[PDB]
């Protein structure tokens, strides 16, 4: 994809203010509460019995930190996105068998969360750039689906 | 399937937004036309410039329809049957578009009422948007 | 939303298949596990070899559930509420899988009863599969 | 994607027996009857007022012939799929603004139709190969969506 220099500015400006730990924990926890079938893949996380238990399960928090850290590697290398997620594609596609449509549900949850953390700074143009980023990230992960 | 708590959660956040329909429905159309430009294709006749007054006005009518299904949440199909013919039959909107609209709406309520938007209200509000989507596309299935 | 003609069209093709549940439900599981191997993940415990007898048996139970919603088509949720808890809550099936299952079923009825499957029965049968999908995933929304 | 030599055999054997005119006409007509919002893009085709009118509209038949002919160019060049559909991607993506999920609904309809024309010769392994083909074709058309 082509990235304009201003898209790159809206992605980088924003990223620097992100609390990765808290935003990652919130986003994973909302993926599991809002779309309950995703809980099937995290059977190893133990108790996901309630949203309240999901919210404070330490493996959901830890793991959340780690998925948002991957978003960061994309933010840093906006042009080598393929190589960055190539090993991740095989794990999610080949090993976990996650359908690519949950890759989209998760980036959409990220946008909602960054919106709730940035309020009005998350402008419609800022929204747009981030929507493209999650879409390109969702696309690099669905790629070993060939 | 909206449970009793879903219904309440929805009512709950709609009280905080029932007061700003026009600024909230306009903002959601504006993010929709900006993050998903392919939706602009359905409003060839409108001026689509930030703050156009046709966006404000339509914005205002989009969220009153919402409020009205909140209000008849027990039978959203029945309270919205004229809108279902307009979008499915007359306008022929592709169903994917309703998910673009529903998402730009969550995004407005998180920017403006973050705390109202907890993970569980988040889940109720999503099933609701989805119920409205399904009813507005219903003369398709 | 199943109209009167939809309901009939469904009844119509189900009469031609109500006689071969086991060969038809097995064939549909077999094409599902073959065209969409990621669905095999939900039957770790079964023997998944062509003609395994667990496939035949389950095949037979999948289409009787169908026949039974045909039969209570007026309230598919109500007639299938125990299956909705099994798939949504216990099994946690991802919704996309129901569209894989529904499609391998259309494919069996076209191979075997082509003429029954006109473009309009095709449309009724699809809204039906989709209604069953939605009910079986309902404790998710 | 990798194509096995036997996948290529199941795609080619089958393709040679296809009536392109009748299969294309049937598939376009079912796309428009089964998924009615797709009728919006063919507003220029005139009368699509009923399934019966949709079934005998001469522009639906003609156009159907043409979409199945494109499937054939894929069948012939299974390895240059990108170049083959590159101009088509821009028309559907850039000009028509069709969402990629209708690209999937249409290949699924193709499989149903070829199944109704081939009966038992359309084996589950044959089903599978064709499912991969429509998936790669749907993917080459969604590509200028970057
Ligand atoms: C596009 C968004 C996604 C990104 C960036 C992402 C990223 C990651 C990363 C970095 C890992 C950790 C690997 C390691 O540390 O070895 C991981 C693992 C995993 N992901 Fe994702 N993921 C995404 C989407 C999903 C979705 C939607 C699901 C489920 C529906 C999922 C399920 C899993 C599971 C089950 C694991 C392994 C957990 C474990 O082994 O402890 N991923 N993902
Ligand atoms: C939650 C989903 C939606 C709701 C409640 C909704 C609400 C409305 C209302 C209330 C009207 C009638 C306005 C009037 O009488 O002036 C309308 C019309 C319209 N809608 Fe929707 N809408 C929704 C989603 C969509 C989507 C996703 C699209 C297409 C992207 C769409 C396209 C249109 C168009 C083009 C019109 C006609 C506007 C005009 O002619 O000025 N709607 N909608
Ligand atoms: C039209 C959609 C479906 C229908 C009517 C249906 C029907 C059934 C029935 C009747 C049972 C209970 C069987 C018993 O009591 O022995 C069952 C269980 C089961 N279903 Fe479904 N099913 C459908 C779709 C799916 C899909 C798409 C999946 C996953 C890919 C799935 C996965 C399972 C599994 C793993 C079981 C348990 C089987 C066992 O434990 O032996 N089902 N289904
Ligand atoms: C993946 C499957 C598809 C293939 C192979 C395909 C192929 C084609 C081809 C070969 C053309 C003709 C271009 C020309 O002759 O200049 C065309 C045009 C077109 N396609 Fe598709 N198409 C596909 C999917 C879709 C879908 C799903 C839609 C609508 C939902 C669509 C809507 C159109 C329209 C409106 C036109 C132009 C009609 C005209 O200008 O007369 N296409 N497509």
């Amino acid at each position: 994809v082509h990235w304009s220099a201003e898209e790159k500015q809206l992605i980088t400006g924003l990223w620097g203010k992100v609390n990765v730990a808290d935003c990652g924990a919130e986003a994973l926890a909302r993926l599991l509460i809002v779309y309950p079938w995703t809980q099937r893949f995290f059977s190893s996380f133990g108790n996901l019995s309630s949203p309240t238990a999901i919210l404070g399960n330490p493996m959901v928090r830890a793991h959340g930190k780690k998925v948002l850290t991957s978003f960061g590697d994309a933010v840093k290398n906006l042009d080598n996105i393929k190589n960055t997620f190539a090993q991740l594609s095989e794990l999610h596609c080949d090993k976990l068998h996650v359908d690519p449509e949950n890759f989209r549900l998760l980036g959409d949850i990220l946008i909602i969360v960054l919106a709730a953390h940035f309020a009005k700074e998350f402008t419609p143009d800022c929204q747009a750039a981030w929507q493209k980023l999650v879409r390109v990230v969702a696309h690099a992960l669905a790629r070993k689906y060939h | 399937v909206l449970s009793a708590a879903d219904k309440t959660n929805v009512k709950g956040v709609f009280s905080k937004i029932s007061g700003h329909a026009e600024e909230y429905g306009a903002e959601t159309l504006e993010r929709m036309f900006t993050a998903y430009p392919q939706t602009k294709t359905y409003f060839p006749h409108f001026d689509l410039q930030h703050g156009s007054a046709q966006i404000k006005a339509h914005g205002k009518k989009v969220v009153a329809a919402l409020v009205e299904a909140v209000n008849h949440i027990d039978d959203i199909a029945g309270a919205l049957s004229k809108l279902s013919d307009l979008h499915a039959q007359k306008l022929r909107v592709d169903p994917v578009n309703f998910k673009f609209l529903g998402h730009c709406f969550l995004v407005v309520v998180a920017i403006h009422h973050p705390s109202a938007l907890t993970a569980e209200v988040h889940a109720s509000l999503d099933k609701f948007l989805c119920a409205v989507g399904t009813v507005l596309t219903a003369k398709y299935r």
